[PDB]
C-alpha cells in the first residue's frame, strides 16, 4: 500500500513526474471539432497512463478504475487546458499550435458558453497564482472525486493530497488560516470544472 | 471497452 | 462590511437563525409519473420562494446588486433544494425526505422515467453524510457556500463574495476546532465537505436535464417562476 | 422583468 507511506513531497515529485505532456493538434463548425475530437483522443491516451501513476489508483479493481476514468476525463482534460491558458489571458490554449480566442467558440453552437467558464477558470486560476505542484494535486483530486474497503481506500488518498496541497501552502508561507481559506478556494473550482464538463458532456452528446 | 482494453 | 466583521459563533447563529421551515406536501393518498412529479414541483416551488427570504438573510448576500443575487440564486437554486432534501434525508436509510408526509424509497422515484438515478445520488450523498456525522451548523455553511459559490465564476464584488466565503471557511475550521478535531483533522474534513459539492453540483445539472425533458414532454405544468428558474440554465 | 427580480424585492 505504498501510497499512505508517501511523505507530502514525495506525493509531489510522484505527481509531477507523472505529468503528460503537451500535445500538438494536426493544424467551419466541423473543421474545428475534428481538431479538438482529434487532440481530446490522443489526450485520453495518455490521461490512461497518467492515472496508473496517480498513487492509490492501481490499488483499485480495473472496475472502479474505469468508472473513475469514465467519470472525470472531460473534467481532467479541462483543468489542463485551464491551467496551460493561465499566461494567455482570453486565450485557450488548447495545444502550442491552436491558442483559440473566445469568438473562435463561436463557429460551434453552444461551444462559446463553454468557452467562457473556461476563460473565466483560468482568470481565477491566475489571480490565485495556483502552482504547478497545487494543479497536479488538484487534478489528482478530480480523478478520485468524480466518481467515488475499497471506498475508504479511495478518501484515505484523498485525505493524503489534502495534506500535501496543506504541506505546499505552509512550505510557501501562508499562514494558518491562509493554508484553510486557500485549500477551500481551490476546491471549490472544482465545482465549477464539475459544472463545465457536466454541460460539455451534453453538448458531446449531441453528435 | 477500449477504455477497459488500455487500463 | 458587517459580515466581515462577525464572530464565528455569531456567522454560526445568524444562519441557523436564517434556516427556512420544512414544509408539507398536499399527497393525495395511486402514483402516475406526472401525479408524483406535481407533488415535487408544486414543493419546489413553494421552497423557493422561502429560499429566496433564506438568501437575503445569508451575511453579505444583501450587499450585493439586484442583478447579482438574481444570477446566484439562478445558478444555484436547485443545488440549493438538494443539499436540503439530502440533509433531512439523513435519519432516514434508503429513503428521501421529500416532506414529512411525503417520504419515498428508490422503488417509488421509478415512478418517473430517469428519476430513479437522480433518486440513487441523493439517497448516496445522504449516507455519506450520515458517515460523516455531518452537523447542523456545518449543514449551514455548505449551502450558503453553494448560494455564494456557484455563480461566482460566471458572473470588485467578486472579491466581497470570496471575502464572504473565507469568512465562511474561518467558521467551519471553527466549529471543527471546537469539536475537538485535531489541526490535521480539521483541514481533511474541509475538503471532504467541499468535495462533497461538487457531487452536488454534478446532480443538479442532471436535475436540471430531468426537468427540463418533463417541461418538454408535457408530464407536468411548471410554475412561471420554476420556468424562469430552469429557463436560467438553458 | 423577472418573478426572482420581483420576489428578492419584496
Ligand atoms: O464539450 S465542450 O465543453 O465544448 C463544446 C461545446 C459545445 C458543443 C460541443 F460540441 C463542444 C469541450 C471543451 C473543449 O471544447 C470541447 C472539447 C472537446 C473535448 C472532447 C471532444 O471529443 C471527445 C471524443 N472522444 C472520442 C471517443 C472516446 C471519448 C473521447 C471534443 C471536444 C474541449 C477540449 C478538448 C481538449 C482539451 O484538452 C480540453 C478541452
Ligand atoms: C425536477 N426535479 C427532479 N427531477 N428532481 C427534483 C427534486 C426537487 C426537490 C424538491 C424538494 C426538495 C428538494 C428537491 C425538485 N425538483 C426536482
Amino acid at each position: 500500500s505504498l501510497a499512505l507511506s508517501l511523505t507530502a513531497d514525495q506525493m509531489v515529485s510522484a505527481l509531477l513526474d507523472a505529468e503528460p505532456p503537451i500535445l500538438y493538434s494536426e493544424y467551419s463548425e466541423a473543421s474545428m471539432m475534428g481538431l479538438l475530437t482529434n487532440l481530446a483522443d490522443r489526450e485520453l491516451v495518455h490521461m490512461i497512463n497518467w492515472a496508473k501513476r496517480v498513487p492509490g489508483f492501481v490499488d483499485l479493481t480495473l472496475h472502479d478504475q474505469v468508472h473513475l476514468l469514465e467519470c472525470a476525463w472531460l473534467e481532467i482534460l479541462m483543468i489542463g487546458l485551464v491551467w496551460r491558458s493561465m499566461e494567455h489571458p482570453g486565450k485557450l490554449l488548447f495545444a502550442p499550435n491552436l491558442l483559440l480566442d473566445r469568438n473562435q467558440g463561436k463557429c460551434v453552437e453552444g461551444m462559446v458558453e463553454i468557452f467562457d467558464m473556461l476563460l473565466a477558470t483560468s482568470s481565477r486560476f491566475r489571480m490565485m497564482n495556483l502552482q504547478g505542484e497545487e494543479f497536479v494535486c488538484l487534478k489528482s483530486i478530480i480523478l478520485l472525486n468524480s466518481g467515488v474497503e475499497e471506498k475508504d481506500h479511495i478518501h484515505r488518498v484523498l485525505d493524503k493530497i489534502t495534506d500535501t496541497l496543506i504541506h505546499l501552502m505552509a512550505k510557501a508561507g501562508l499562514t494558518l488560516q491562509q493554508q484553510h481559506q486557500r485549500l477551500a478556494q481551490l476546491l471549490l473550482i472544482l465545482s465549477h470544472i464539475r459544472h463545465m464538463s457536466n454541460k460539455g458532456m451534453e453538448h458531446l452528446y449531441s453528435m | 471497452k477500449i477504455l477497459h482494453r488500455l487500463l
